[PDB]
């Protein structure tokens, strides 16, 4: 995937994570589990929904073909009618089939992008206070309880308060 | 040591999508934009029901073929269903002028009211009681004639006199009406029926003039007739008046239709599908669609609000991410 | 201690755009691609002015209704403005054959030159100065006739002789011309005007032949006439010759138009808008557009170079970034 | 925004910066202020201008509808003509309305991306010689005069000459 | 110190592409999607050969102009190449009714088999051995007539009797056939050829009726003819029967074509380009295309499977990277 | 370029690298040279190939205009036929000319993206054991022989065995 995150320097996803599209796995002395990031998830949901509804809305006209018959002395307009109706059919078929192909490519990119930005959000806080492991994970060089786990998720960590222990 | 990882959703989904870059891609969530399901039947629209012409053609129905009595009188319809091998049409051999423009004008309507436009009374000094033929049988009388027309001939005695008729459309509705001109197979029958003389059929309206003379010749036998009738139609507009005048060979108007046109657009479906007691918002030649989907690959012919027709078998948009479980 | 930051522009803009992912998004710079304003009038095009058809229909103008004298003679036009409630058209009741193809052929032109194609001299042994009627008045003579036609009748005591006329188009320009055939309401008037015997009107050209006979019948009264005239038109192309010959019932060509056809596309606007002394490069049925914008939602009918017509009320493309001030 | 920079780990923009789309705000002992990056700005202006002019150019045809009238015996070609004219209208309306929706999405992405690439160019030079603060800004752990401020902006910093420095 | 760097390909390419953001961009690899090359000739298509009408028009060919003997008999064709200044068409002046619908119906075909539909035998009491004219010469007889028609006239001093003919299409194939009606320049020649009395030509089939009478008048001279013939065509469908009946002025059918027309797409090319002994899968009015490319800016008129026609001069898609060497 | 890598914080490409689109240039005591990355190149090739073939496939219909003549009394349907055929011509011309313009923009972006993801793959392995220099390059703070050069390319570097010397 174009941003590199999904399938991936972060190979594979989490069936365990049910409450969102993007988020966290934590593990500490107190336990472990999975927790979505709803802010990044929700604004993604709003995005994709708006995309789908836009496409639907913009595609919400119909070309209308017609009953009408043509005599054996009307081969020309008859065939003209046929060529016109097939003409718009082939056009709209193209517009729809290609739009799907394009937007699907770009939809995946967006998800890929949102994951990457989460990865770098966390990496931006921890720094020295963590070992990367280069696969989405972060080993703390210090002791991170649950209030510390939320610290990281709400984007208010405090590198100062665990610099002490990380060197060691 | 304590661990925190960044990652993304997965599930047991196997639904795939296509991209420019990669075909068959499994994703966690998607949406299908294209409908391909259909109840195979005809339903009413705006709760108005369609008109089943059964074993008649439009020609048969609107000319008043005897075997089309089932359809006689007033008719309302959301659309029109003509079945593909209906046999009752133009019984007495001949061409219906501007047939395609007629089949189209009728399509643009939603009700008709049948009414006597010209009583047999109208035509002086002529026999309106004959004018009947075995090319045009009923289900009970193997010798009849169209119910909206009169085959006028000379009386035993006299000469086929000049005959006149007039109708002033004082109503609010346009009138669809019909007439014809008889073309006998030879001179002998010309004289029996209408007499000697150069014959004519002339009609007039503020906006149109019609005039024609009999074209006498034996032509290939159709329903045992080597004669012919040229059929014609027109629309007498509100306020207009129609004048008829002939001295022979006139198949006169008798009944006609007060025509009210829809400013929807109507349809004429040639199909085998049953008509059933159901409602619908989208009805196609091959069946009703029930969906909110914006695309559909069933058929390009419909009435009501249908989705855009395309030749795709699927149009599935990805909403979620790649599934790696 | 010293700081360096990375960042981006902002301003007092409140102009918003839409994206697939987000509606109503404020940005720093944008551009509108769609025009929706129009001067409600008709202007000059390539600095040739339109032709205002008075209280005329094209019919009235081009056949030469007496009440259309204002428009008589040569005419140049970039397009044609016909008013919706124009009163002077076909005065003497009758159908102008292929009216739509005529209204379209005229549209394809930019000038006409009127000229006497057949002097009244042309027709021997016949009266060319009666041929006048109260259905077709002037503003000063309540009984007149079309200026491009001659209603030829027999002289008082003789018989309507065979009459012939010919014209060889030796010029470089095609000629638009007109004739007709009189259809009296009864036999009495037929005999008054033309005498009796089977009458005919025949014409000929290297590429076309016309022939018809009077169809005598009383039809509904229009401008107090229960007779009719069938009007006809044609185009004598450069190099060819036209032969006329009749023995009665001919409404003969008199004047005709040297027609020079357009290389662009022509137009015929049915509208109430005023014509004013202005230029324009884009003129629509509902008004002139002044713009460089590539889209427009005013009207799909125009001449000159106009922007693409669409049903959008806005099409604004984002150029700058999101505004966060 | 898809690259994460505009509105944003770099929340908010600068009304103070008037000479460009992207750039720098510095503060040192000698003073402070705002300075655009003209290379990235100009290369953006050329891009967007070319995009707009391309769209304009490619949209520079017109389907032309027509005067012509049709008799009461010409319902069929008449209706054929309207269906055709409505057909092309609906197509071009879709093409334009959706193109705008799409390109607007991608235009914002572009600005977002080029801000990010500015952020990372600077970050690639300073390293440990600055503390991030994760909002576009950089605290120098050393003394950065104006010749040093240009050092960073022209992409020629000198991490060595300041490794003494941030030591503390 | 030891270094490892990441980077990207470059080469001696100077091939450029365009993007929304940047014109003329050099890239390492690209592909052209649009063909603009053409062999300027006509070739076989599906191994089927075209039909070169040479110095004939379709009219001339299908009516059987004497100077069109080269084309006489059975014919198979992939399309039809009519050359722009072909001179042998309708020799004897007159209009071929529904010419455009005929030119289109023929285009809709791939073979015809010529066959005697009505032997000269068919017509009793009439001279089928004259009926020849200097307007319609052969290359060896400067006075001849069409090979698929018979100009029937009076025997020296008997009278032109009623003549009859019938043909039952018992075959599987539709029959394209032709007839006409002679319009003499005056009464003298009418009587010479057919005698006095009001004459007629009548035709009939289960589905159509034709009838018309001679329209006598002198019209401009064409190939020294001031008379005319109105030509007509039709298609007798399988199972149908045709009845002919006249008492004068009939140009009778003689030979006709068994017409087999498949579900092609047909073509009639108006061009001067040579026909040569080659195959092809795509043949345009301006030349054959040999390409796998999906676009082409040569011409929108073709048969066979050609690429989509567009107004682009280039459509080059980038596959590689930006080239920076 | 949108991802910042091609032309570029990685100025210029390598004419020396002939066996691929993306890859590596190394220099050590044993020598120096160029080596493509086939995995990233190959999946780029399959991507672009699928894109091209998709476009080709979705464009594989033809509106076809027609021979037919029209009389001097058929100006209206004649002109209708002309307007229709020009109408579809102008539509398909737009669809093709703009698709090329768009996809070409996005194709370049993709390559840009694939380079960046290579850059970050290597960076994720080398760490402190390399000084960046912010131009695609990496100076080793330790001694990297040729199987050490392969370690980096097959994605099994080891951070492990070279900290010792990273110090120095
Ligand atoms: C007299 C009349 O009105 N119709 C009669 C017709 C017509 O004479 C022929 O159809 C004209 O060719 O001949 C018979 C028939 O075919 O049924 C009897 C029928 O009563
Ligand atoms: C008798 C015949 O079949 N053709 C003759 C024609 C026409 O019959 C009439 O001129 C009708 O215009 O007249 C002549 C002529 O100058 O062409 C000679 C020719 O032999
Ligand atoms: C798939 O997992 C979902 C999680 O939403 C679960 O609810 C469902 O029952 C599972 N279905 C199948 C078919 O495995
Ligand atoms: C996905 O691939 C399967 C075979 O692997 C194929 O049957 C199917 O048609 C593909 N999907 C679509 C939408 O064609
Ligand atoms: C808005 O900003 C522009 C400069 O971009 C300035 O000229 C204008 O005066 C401002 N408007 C107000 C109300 O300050
Ligand atoms: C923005 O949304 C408002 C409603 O909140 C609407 O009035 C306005 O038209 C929208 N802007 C555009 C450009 O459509
Ligand atoms: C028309 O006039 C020209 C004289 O310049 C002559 O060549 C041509 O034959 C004439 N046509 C007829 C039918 O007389
Ligand atoms: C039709 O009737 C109305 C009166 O009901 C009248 O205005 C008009 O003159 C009549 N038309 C004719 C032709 O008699
Ligand atoms: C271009 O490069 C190719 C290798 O890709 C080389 O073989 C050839 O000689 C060069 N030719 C030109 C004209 O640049
Ligand atoms: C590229 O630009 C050059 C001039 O700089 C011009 O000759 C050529 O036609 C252009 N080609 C393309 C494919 O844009
Ligand atoms: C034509 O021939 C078939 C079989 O020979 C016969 O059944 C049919 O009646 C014939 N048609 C006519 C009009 O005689």
């Amino acid at each position: 995937g174009i941003f590199g995150a999904i399938a991936g320097f972060i190979e594979g996803g989490w069936t365990g994570m049910i409450d969102g599209w993007y988020g966290y796995h934590h593990e500490n002395s107190q336990g472990s589990g999975y927790a979505a990031d709803r802010e990044s998830t929700q604004k993604a949901i709003d995005g994709i929904t708006n995309k789908v509804n836009s496409i639907i809305n913009k595609m919400n006209t119909q070309f209308e073909a017609v009953d009408h018959e043509f005599s054996n002395l009307e081969r020309r307009i008859g065939n003209l009618n046929k060529r016109m109706e097939d003409g718009f059919l082939d056009v709209w078929t193209y517009n729809a089939e290609l739009l799907v192909l394009l937007e699907n490519e770009r939809t995946l990119d967006l998800h890929d992008a949102n994951v990457k930005n989460l990865y770098e959000k966390v990496k931006s806080q921890l720094r020295d206070n963590a070992n990367d492991l280069g696969n989405g994970c972060f080993e703390f060089w210090h002791k991170c309880d649950n209030e510390c786990m939320e610290s990281v998720k709400n984007g208010t960590y405090d590198y100062p308060k665990y610099q002490k222990e990380s060197k060691l | 040591s304590d661990k925190i990882c960044i990652g993304y959703h997965a599930n047991n989904s196997t639904t795939q999508v296509d991209t420019l870059l990669e075909k068959n891609v499994t994703v966690t969530h998607s949406v299908e934009l294209l409908e391909n399901q259909k109840e195979k039947r005809f339903c009413k629209i705006m709760n108005k029901a369609p008109l089943d012409l059964k074993d008649c053609t439009i020609e048969g129905w609107i000319l008043g073929n005897p075997k089309c009595d089932l359809l006689l009188g007033d008719q309302s319809w959301s659309y029109i269903v003509e079945r593909p091998n209906a046999q009752n049409g133009i019984c007495y051999p001949g061409v219906l002028n501007e047939l395609e423009e007629l089949k189209a004008f009728i399509g643009s309507g939603e009700r008709v009211e049948r009414f006597e436009m010209f009583p047999k009374s109208t035509w002086a000094g002529v026999d309106t009681s004959r004018g009947v033929t075995n090319a045009c049988p009923s289900y009970t009388i193997d010798s009849s004639f169209y119910r909206n027309l009169v085959w006028i001939v000379k009386t035993d005695s006299a000469t086929y006199p000049v005959i006149k008729g007039t109708y002033n459309n004082t109503g609010t509705q346009p009138i669809l009406y019909f007439w014809g001109v008889h073309h006998p197979l030879d001179t002998t029958v010309q004289d029996n029926l209408y007499g000697s003389g150069d014959k004519y059929v002339r009609m007039g309206t503020e906006s149109m003039n019609f005039a024609k003379s009999p074209e006498i010749a034996a032509r290939p036998a159709v329903n045992g007739q080597r004669s012919r009738i040229d059929y014609y139609w027109s629309v007498l507009r509100p306020g207009e008046t129609l004048n008829v005048e002939s001295n022979g060979n006139l198949i006169a108007p008798w009944y006609a239709y007060k025509f009210v046109s829809t400013n929807k657009k109507g349809a004429v479906f040639k199909s085998d599908l049953p008509i059933e007691n159901c409602d619908a918002t989208c009805q196609t030649i091959t069946g009703v669609l029930r969906t909110n989907k914006t695309f559909q690959n069933v058929s390009p012919l419909w009435i009501g609000e249908c989705p855009k027709y395309v030749k795709s078998e699927s149009l599935r948009l990805a909403t979620g991410l790649r599934n790696v479980p």
